């Protein structure tokens, strides 16, 4: 009989949740034109 | 129970159904099943009906004869030759707790797990055989014509 | 002519002759498999099988040859659909599996009538588009919306093994160990021998 | 980045559509988003650990869809309290530094936030946990006596 | 080849497999069956799928 | 091209449809689109490197319905950084020249797009490189010895 | 055993990403009108 035990002790654990999710600018901002006319250039 | 029932059914029975004599193995009651107990507060969470329960696992869990890399005809000039994997037949309890079920931008991509308790099970619970009230599964030989009973 | 043959390279050409049944080979020749039962899988069962290639070729007085009659575990090209990634790009599963398994291997579809007769109706891709791994990404698949996705924004695809060619026998994988007689002796303590070298 | 608009094309005041979206890159946000009984669960691992130090403010790193993870982690910036009715959002928000650009805002990136833990409680390497029974993995535990008795275990989280 | 094989096909193996004493007859091609062949840039240009 | 409206259908100060559509298609832009982590994979091995540029940014040729290329070839004129939500994808924009008018806004035309001359390409052919293990690349080369080495490498880009 | 084999010779190689543009004009311009009233001619 011989086994090689590893004996339980608490162990630091950090490891946590992994998931998705999007990426977005910071920042996103359009142009709107507050201003009616022809794109002149 | 249902935990012996399928290890009969995964080891016994195809080595017993061949041994000599032996023309027909009845099996009891069941192999194990991914049986996926809905809760249907969870589903109203989620704004799900069974419907779509359903509809993701004849999705995310199918089988996809996908084909081969070189496949036939080839093009002139072909030297890989490959076949592809697509999605297989999910294989555990908990690839089945991460099939999906809708966009998430929840994402912790809607689990199929937040919905249902996935567990491993029997196909039908009306067999319950406790032998000496002991759970039990069963196997009934039926001998085949060249009746060898010894 | 399998001795001009050891001159072809990239190929173990050989040849052999037909018996009135063929399975057998040098007039002795015997068969045996090797089943798989406390569902290891079938590497593991190819490991023991890697392991008595081996072993049939550590008794060559006994057991004469290990030839295969199965397939060497060739490449076969993985993808990764990312489900996470493909429904919430818009794209539905049920269209990708639809396209990826039915552009490359090349679903039936229906019958038609070519001369009063019923033939097959075969949707695949043209060759020279499912050819590469890089022509994963020449796959446009519908979103959601209208909007085209291409496979290679959420095809993770990499390389693994794969037998292809599996073989099955009393509802188990197993694959088929051959062998000769030794030259000119029996099979009967060849067979013996194997029920004993099982214990490997 | 573009000109959705072009010249000749009348535009007016507030219009519905954009010109062109001018976008800053070097922080970047990602929408690391959240399931609702989650960010219960580990609001009430508050009363259990958590815990969150010092600057608890937590690292998020990614795993970037060519498998290699992003090089560098960044700022769990803040948690929504907006959840979404038809999924159930805790939609979090990690602010990355972007150096080289190898961000592109607008893909999906899969994001692992690194939330505290002090309640460090067991680990055990793998070939002392038998799998099957799937549901209760039992780990053979010696007694007293070094006659061993094994016991059911709750293995969940495979850590490596 | 498969110009062949239907023509196996379409006319022998219906008149080998009555003609007197043969029974199974296992055609080696096959019938000339309508291969679409899909072409993944032509797709995307009408923004299809298979 | 058309006339959305006919002569007499009342119009608004900047209704929602056009009258007509005008054009100029002297030079034309293609919207050329790149997947995300292809465009992410080019950059990357911008800085892994090489890889190169050609000096002048850029090149980019058309192959359309045919299988022969247009008559000229032009410009990558910029790159877009934000990735379609719903493609999961870069728009490239090429700008190309057409005094010919054989370009048609729409086509929706193949982009051939060169990028810089990997310029050190250990070019094994396929016929010889097998995945030993799974999911690693092996060839097989001999050495100075006349003795086989199964040295395992990273198979990358299958180029024909 | 008589064995082909191939000695690396590397160096150029042009790479080509052939993906699908979708062209536009260069200007689209879409004439709206700035003014209201029927369309008279
Ligand atoms: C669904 O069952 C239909 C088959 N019937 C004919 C054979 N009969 C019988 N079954 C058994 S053992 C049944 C094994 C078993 C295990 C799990 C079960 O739960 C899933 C289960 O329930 C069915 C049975 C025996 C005995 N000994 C006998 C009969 C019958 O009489 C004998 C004297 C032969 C002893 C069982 C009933
Ligand atoms: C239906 O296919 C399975 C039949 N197998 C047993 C018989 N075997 C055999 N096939 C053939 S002919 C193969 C014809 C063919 C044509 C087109 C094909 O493309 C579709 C094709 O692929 C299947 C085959 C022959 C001869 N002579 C022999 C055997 C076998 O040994 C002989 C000496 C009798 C000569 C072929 C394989």
């Amino acid at each position: 009989p011989a086994v090689g035990v590893v004996t339980v002790k608490t162990e630091p654990l950090q490891i946590t949740t992994e998931l998705p999710g999007r990426t977005s600018a910071y920042r996103i901002a359009e142009v709107r034109p507050q201003v009616s006319g022809i794109i002149l250039k | 129970q249902e935990d012996i029932s399928d290890y009969v059914a995964a080891n016994m029975k195809d080595a017993i159904s061949r041994t000599s004599g032996v023309g027909d193995v009845q099996l009891f009651g069941s192999q194990y099943a991914m049986r996926i107990w809905m809760n249907p507060n969870e589903l109203n969470k989620f704004q799900l009906t069974p419907v779509d329960v359903i509809t993701a696992i004849k999705a995310q869990n199918a089988q996809v004869a996908a084909g081969q890399l070189g496949g036939t005809p080839p093009v002139k000039g072909q030297q890989l030759n490959a076949s592809i994997i697509a999605q297989t037949r999910l294989t555990s309890t908990e690839e089945f707790g991460k099939i999906l079920l809708k966009v998430n931008q929840d994402g912790s991509r809607v689990l199929l797990r937040d919905v249902a308790k996935i567990e491993l099970g029997g196909e039908n619970y009306d067999i319950i055989a406790e032998f000496n009230g002991q759970p039990a599964s069963g196997l009934g030989i039926k001998l085949a014509t060249g009746a060898n009973a010894l | 002519a399998t001795r001009a043959f050891s001159q072809i390279k990239d190929a173990m050409v050989f040849a052999f002759n037909l018996p009135a049944i063929v399975e057998l080979g040098t007039a002795t020749g015997f068969d045996f498999e090797l089943i798989d039962q406390a569902g290891l899988g079938h590497e593991k069962l190819t490991q023991a099988r890697n392991q008595l290639l081996a072993e049939a070729a550590k008794h060559p007085d006994m057991l004469t040859s290990v030839r295969p009659n199965g397939l060497e575990d060739t490449p076969q090209f993985k993808i990764d659909i990312d489900q996470e990634k493909a429904q919430a790009l818009g794209v539905s599963i049920n269209d990708i599996n639809t396209t990826l398994g039915a552009a490359w291997g090349g679903s039936y579809v229906n019958d038609f009538i070519d001369r009063g007769r019923v033939k097959k109706v075969y949707v695949m891709s043209e060759a020279k588009y499912r050819m590469l791994p890089d022509d994963i990404g020449d796959w446009y698949v519908r979103a959601a919306d209208g909007q085209m996705v291409p496979f290679s924004a959420f095809s993770s695809s990499r390389w693994e093994y794969g037998s292809p060619r599996l073989e099955r026998y009393n509802g188990l994988p197993s694959m088929e160990i051959l062998g000769q007689a030794a030259p000119g002796k029996s099979t009967g303590e060849a067979m013996e021998l194997m029920e004993q070298l099982a214990s490997k | 980045g573009k000109s959705n608009v072009t010249e000749g094309a009348l535009v007016q005041n507030g219009q519905a559509t954009a010109l062109a979206t001018v976008q800053q890159l070097d922080p970047i946000y990602v929408d690391v988003t959240q399931s609702s009984n989650d960010m219960m669960r580990l609001k009430q691992e508050l009363a259990n650990g958590t815990l969150k130090q010092e600057n608890g403010k937590a690292k998020v790193s990614l795993i970037t869809s060519d498998g290699i993870k992003f090089p560098q982690d960044g700022t769990l910036e803040f948690s929504d309290v907006t959840v979404d009715q038809t999924t159930g959002s805790i939609t979090l928000r990690a602010i990355f530094p972007n150096p080289d650009h190898t961000m592109m805002p607008g893909m999906f990136v899969r994001a692992r936030l690194e939330e505290g833990l002090n309640p460090n409680a067991i680990l055990v390497p793998q070939q002392g946990v038998t799998r099957t029974p799937r549901g209760d993995a039992t780990v053979l535990v010696v007694g007293a006596d070094d006659k061993v008795e094994t016991r059911p275990i709750v293995a969940s989280q495979a850590i490596g």
